[PDB]
């Protein structure tokens, strides 16, 4: 759930706040269309690229569904303990929390005009 | 559309 992937995030970027990540670019946040501005943007788009897929499964919802995993000595893992629903969850907030922590973040990109520029 | 981070 929403609750979990921040705490992920909060776990492999303890450098900045969750928030940073919340309205960034075209894909970070709310926004899902358009070009990707960065490769930050491009994790994004990834992970949400990845919730349409889980949504696929009856009775998955990626921002709510509880997953069972661990943030612990450097590590993100997601337990074996979960259904389909919650691995494949799991796994999208796994990889973006992982490539959040690999990619440059430019203030530029932070809360851009979406409207404007992400047609 | 609701959140990220
Ligand atoms: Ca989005």
């Amino acid at each position: 759930n929403l609750y979990q992937f921040k705490n992920m995030i909060q776990c492999t970027v303890p450098s900045r706040s969750w928030a940073d990540f919340a309205d960034y670019g075209c894909y970070c946040g709310k926004g899902g269309s358009g070009t990707p501005v960065d490769d930050l943007d491009r994790c994004c788009q990834t992970h949400d690229n990845c919730y349409n897929e889980a949504e696929n499964i009856s009775g998955c919802r990626p921002y709510f569904k509880t997953y069972s995993y661990e943030c612990t000595q450097g590590t993100l893992t997601c337990k074996g303990d979960n259904n389909a629903c919650a691995a494949s969850v799991c796994d999208c907030d796994r990889l973006a929390a992982i490539c959040f922590a690999g990619a440059p973040y430019n203030d530029a990109n932070y809360n851009i005009d979406l409207k404007a520029r992400c047609n | 559309v609701a959140f990220r981070s």
